[PDB]
């Protein structure tokens, strides 16, 4: 898709997370784990009910009856409304087609791009400390315990901390 | 070796099928339906001074059908007419009708006002049929009089009688032309003279002939008796000028406000609210779109040529 | 060091398109979306057709002798040309283009014989030379004018009735003449006051030939006025009349529904088409056309438009040119 | 453009490049090569063919006349007709321009996206071997001959096989 | 330690609020409004040959009221029918009179031709009334003649009277049937006989009966005159045959060309120029919509029920 | 936003930015510098004037009165013109809230855009001479003075020139 996380480099989702829309699962010495982001779901939570909001309504603009249900009509005035009424029954039918699609692409692409921000929001938390391994997962190159996870997904790393340790584990380079 | 924190998104075992502008199968973790399929089969009537016509047709609220007995006179914002009801008990139809009953079912109510109109001993206003009964006898539209010659044969005398408007806003004046079905019959309620008709207001003019031609028996009756109208303005005189042949007015209507006419076949619930009626009842969705009929009366969600519409409610669906 | 470059393709010659933001867009492939250019022709293949021809609609119900072919049918697709001929005899339908619509919506017609007959002071095979058929002087096929027998002498109070036996509603017309003088009124139906009345259980109406000075229409000062109504399954319409009346020996049925096509262009049955308009045929795939906002059947969309260009490719960046 | 790619940081397009919308062009001590890449033209053209679909229709309503081509209509209805033709005329011929135009700037921000995809894809895949000059290339710290040249463009490319050799070059 | 540089976008101190698909309330650093809503009270009238009407109603036009003396014959690309106009002087109306305005009102012009009609001794041609004054005189519309008997009570006699069209383009003919108050009234203008008037062309013919019957006055005369009118086509005779009761034309119209009918009730300005108009002036606006009425001519912007639609014209606002 | 920048990664706006809408601050021994980017700012000022020019107008066609003003109209054909006028009401205002909807979103993501293609621009031009902050700034690891700094606006910046030197800082290994 247009920004090439959820079904694209992100191989496919989890069922087994029921608690947000997008999360976290890590590896560590003590286990594994599995955590949903708030911001990143209800961001995209926010712009589904911003539609919803704006697509699920009708006009307040009060109609009467140009045709009888029990009685005959004119002719000549009765074609004129068939074709009034079936012309403005297309452009309904086509509006509201074309609203739907256009909408569920949007759709589609901005939880696609919430996948994408909260991944390079992690990534350059992480900074020289990780690499990323092109399937939505960074290799963290220091022993990064579930304090130091929930750092990462509380938005509190600091990579300044285990930058010495990191480089080394990379590259082999001692200060 | 190293430590791993993996990123992702969820998913679900069955997704939702929609279309986008480049799949026409597209699976989502959830969607939502944007055009109503389902109405409710009662016209929700809460909140509304409504009146349900039953077998009274709007224009017999005017001329006064028996049917029409319970509905000379009233207040409503809505008006419900249902179907086959009954606008004419004696044979014929009224001129210009498809504009009247829109008229009557944009109305909020209707009053009734005397016209005064006296007639001679010479004629016999109290004509009834058959065709009209009413407290188990003859009767006639009970907001008009038949206007034949009291002794059998003998001409009926040229007449004239004056409906003024006295009120501030326009009334609604209708009167009928009987159209006999033979000769005799002709001169036997009329006499042999030539039969003519004139109306005029400041702003109506017209003449009518009783026509006499033979025609097949509606319920059992080959007469005709056509029915015309016009607004008589505020102050404003309207001038009948008749020898035989003249249904005429004993009252005038007025046509109170405005109200939203509904025609439908569903039964009335006081329970419930509603702003969407159509045939079937009443449409009580938030969905922007519906596919039970183009057809609709009041605030509604719009007519589409379409079963389902699904609005995605969330992301691609990737199942494990 | 060594190197892989990503890149994409790009054409010498772009299309241009317009986007949101851009009203000269330069893109690798375009395509048409409005239909410019139609068939000259009606594309009649798979469809059962009538060309009336000559021939007006109305023609075929009272039997002008344009329509002597069309006075009975079956098909899917009716088309009328232009000047068709309707009226033989000066004259006009009363409700005429309600009429023509009603016929030019059907499937078909099928013609029922009134039974009238008149008694030995009509004629019944009044004619003019207005409306010749076979060499000769005749009538509308489907109606008959009735004279009195003997010259100037009251025609007599005459009643017919049609009983409609069928299942469903036949359409029934008729005319009613108006002479040129009170002379010539006299010499067809005498000097007595002249009516005509018609009584259905949903119809009624009265008529009285008019004799007031008008002009000459190919030399005939007469006129013959056309009028109808629908009688209802088990219903009767009775005529009653004293001289002025055209009546009608047929009654027709419209069978079920079709697409009436006004148009000049020629019928090809080699060729299919769902769309129609004055100048031919509208074969296309586009969701749209710009030919004419006048068209029946299943057809693209009017624009008020030349062109629009649908991008079938991405953005044409071309290599350096000097 | 919306992604940077496309009429972005790749300076142009390869007239040269018959056999697809994206691809490779590479440069080693061996030689240099062109190559088309399937899935992301594949993935282009697929979306494009998609929008054919959904907008090269008409709709199944079946319209009959109301206005005589060769006789006369009512003045008032005529009016009231030619009013109503020109109001829905407007609307199509607006909603018309419209459609286009969006699938159009849709079209060309998705090739885009396209592009980018396949970039980033390629990044992924090297890892630590290579830098992005800027233009769209990546600049390969090991020696990468054809066959190594083609395991990246099968998305077959082993990073950790070359890191040792292309750290050492990084950073000296 | 390190140098730093950092990327950034602008703000704005005063955002504007827009609405996008997913925000009812996005601040955006700049917009501009789509819908207008302002109007000039006035009718733009330069690059217009127009014609204001004032108090003369279009039908007045071609019949010749007071009123529309000086709007008999004329060119115009622009045409402007104010509130409450006179078309009738005397009391009536015309047979088909929405169509024939609207023809007018869709014209360029009206030239007049000469009938050449001409009346025996035994006629009185000169008729005029109270109603139709001019310079504190009787006098009548100024394109017809009301014809009646020489000597009063005498019968009028039977006349013909027939207007070719000598020209290559239809010309529209009026004519009036006068509608007595009384049998005095009827008899003393055209005699105790009969009357009855026929119109008789290739194209048209009817027949008119002057009706005798009780009706108000209207200023303070219960007579009328009832206006019927048709094309006559090109070479084609209109033959009048009547013996009292006819109004006839003394010249034919022809409408040239096409313009723009306007009704409003804003006064001309010459100095500005505009595309479309409205009841209440002009609408000069370049935006696409316009919530100002949904009754408009010309070239206009598209009503819509909004009284604001803000385009962002910037980024998000995002200020420090 | 869809692409993560503006109201994202970037903390906010400057309001001290009044010659462009997208631009440069930044800090060396020299001084502090800002400057506005033309590139991106024209990028974002051209694509809202091509939206204002298809937007800002009106059709060429020419409509006449169907309902008179001063005088009375027939009840059928007036009922059915009433019908038919706000039925193209309800049309047109659906048309243009949508149409104003959907140019704002794109309106807003495309100025996200420009704004994540110049700050793309700035990291590949830096290689491997700088680290993100994560907040929209480079922190670059060797001496850039105000010609260096004008060499990144400019698009002339060599890192080959001052590699040796950042990455001795980076790695911590400057003797
Ligand atoms: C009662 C009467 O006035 N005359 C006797 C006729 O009724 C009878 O002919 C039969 O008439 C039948 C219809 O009768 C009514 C009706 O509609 O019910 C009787 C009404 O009193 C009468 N009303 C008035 C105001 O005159 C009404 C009216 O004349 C007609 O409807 C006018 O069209 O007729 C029915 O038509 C039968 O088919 C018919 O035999 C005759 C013959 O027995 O005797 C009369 O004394
Ligand atoms: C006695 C004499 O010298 N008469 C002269 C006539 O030759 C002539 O009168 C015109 O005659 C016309 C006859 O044409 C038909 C027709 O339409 O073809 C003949 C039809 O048989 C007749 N049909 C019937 C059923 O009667 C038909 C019919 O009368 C009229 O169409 C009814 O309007 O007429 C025709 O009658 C003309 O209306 C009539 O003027 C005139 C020259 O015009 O001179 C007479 O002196
Ligand atoms: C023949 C004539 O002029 N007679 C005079 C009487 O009409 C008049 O009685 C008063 O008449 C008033 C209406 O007068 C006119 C009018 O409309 O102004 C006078 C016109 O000359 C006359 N025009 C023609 C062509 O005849 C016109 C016309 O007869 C009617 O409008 C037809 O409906 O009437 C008004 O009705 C008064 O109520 C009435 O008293 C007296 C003088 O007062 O005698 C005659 O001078
Ligand atoms: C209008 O459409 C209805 C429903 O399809 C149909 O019954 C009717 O015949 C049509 N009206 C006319 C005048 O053909
Ligand atoms: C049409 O709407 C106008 C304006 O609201 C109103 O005055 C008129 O009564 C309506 N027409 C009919 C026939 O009810
Ligand atoms: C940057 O561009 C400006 C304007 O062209 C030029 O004067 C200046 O010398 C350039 N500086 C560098 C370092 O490229």
């Amino acid at each position: 898709g247009l920004f090439g996380a959820i079904a694209g480099f992100i191989e496919n989702g989890w069922e087994g997370m029921v608690d947000g829309w997008y999360g976290f699962r890590h590896q560590n010495a003590q286990g594994t784990g599995q955590a949903a982001d708030y911001k990143s779901t209800q961001a995209a939570i926010d712009q589904i009910t911003g539609k919803l909001n704006r697509i699920i309504k009708k006009t307040n603009t009060e109609f009467e009856s140009i045709e009888s249900e029990f009685s005959e009509i004119d002719h000549q005035i009765g074609n004129v409304i068939n074709w009034t009424k079936d012309s403005i029954t297309d452009i309904w039918t086509y509006q509201a087609e074309l609203l739907v699609a256009m909408e569920n692409q949007h759709t589609i692409d901005m939880a696609d791009s919430e996948m994408l921000n909260l991944y390079e929001r992690v990534r350059k938390q992480l900074r020289q400390n990780a690499e990323e391994d092109g399937k939505g997962c960074f290799e963290i190159y220091h022993a990064c315990d579930d304090s130091c996870m929930e750092s990462i997904r509380n938005n509190t790393y600091n990579h300044s901390q285990y930058r010495e340790e990191a480089l080394l584990n990379r590259l082999n380079i001692n200060p | 070796d190293p430590d791993k924190i993996c990123l992702g998104h969820h998913a679900v075992a069955n997704g939702t099928i929609v279309k986008t502008l480049t799949n026409e199968q597209e699976e989502v973790t959830n969607a939502t339906e944007t055009v109503e399929s389902t109405s409710l089969n009662r016209l929700c009537m809460k909140g509304r001074n409504h009146k349900d016509l039953g077998n009274c047709h709007p224009i017999g609220m005017l001329i006064g059908t028996p049917a029409c007995d319970l509905h000379l006179t009233g207040t409503w914002d809505t008006l419900i007419e249902r179907k086959n009801a009954i606008a004419y008990c004696y044979p014929g139809a009224t001129v210009n009708e498809k504009a009247l009953r829109q008229k009557i079912m944009e109305s909020g109510g209707i009053s009734k006002i005397n016209t005064g109109f006296t007639y001679g001993s010479s004629i016999n206003s109290a004509g009834t049929t058959k065709a009209c009964m009413r407290n188990g006898g003859n009767s006639f539209y009970a907001e008009l009089k038949w206007l034949v010659s009291k002794n059998k044969g003998q001409n009926f005398p040229q007449t004239t009688n004056t409906y003024r408007n006295a009120d501030t806003a326009e009334h609604l004046i209708m009167w009928g032309i009987h159209h006999p079905s033979s000769t005799q019959e002709k001169n036997d309620l009329y006499g042999t003279q030539s039969l003519s008709i004139s109306v005029g207001s400041s702003t109506y003019k017209n003449s009518f002939v009783p026509v006499v031609g033979a025609r097949p028996q509606v319920n059992g009756l080959s007469g005709r008796i056509d029915f015309h109208w016009t607004l008589v303005q505020p102050g404003d005189k309207i001038i009948f000028s008749h020898n035989g042949g003249l249904i005429a007015p004993s009252r005038v209507s007025k046509l109170i406000g405005r109200g939203l006419g509904i025609q439908s076949e569903a039964p009335i619930d006081n329970s419930c609210e509603s702003k969407c009626f159509w045939r079937g009842g009443s449409i009580n969705t938030r969905l922007p779109f519906q596919n039970l009929s183009p057809r609709t009366v009041g605030q509604c969600p719009k007519y589409v040529n379409k079963k389902s519409l699904m609005l995605a409610t969330g992301m691609r669906n990737v199942p494990e």
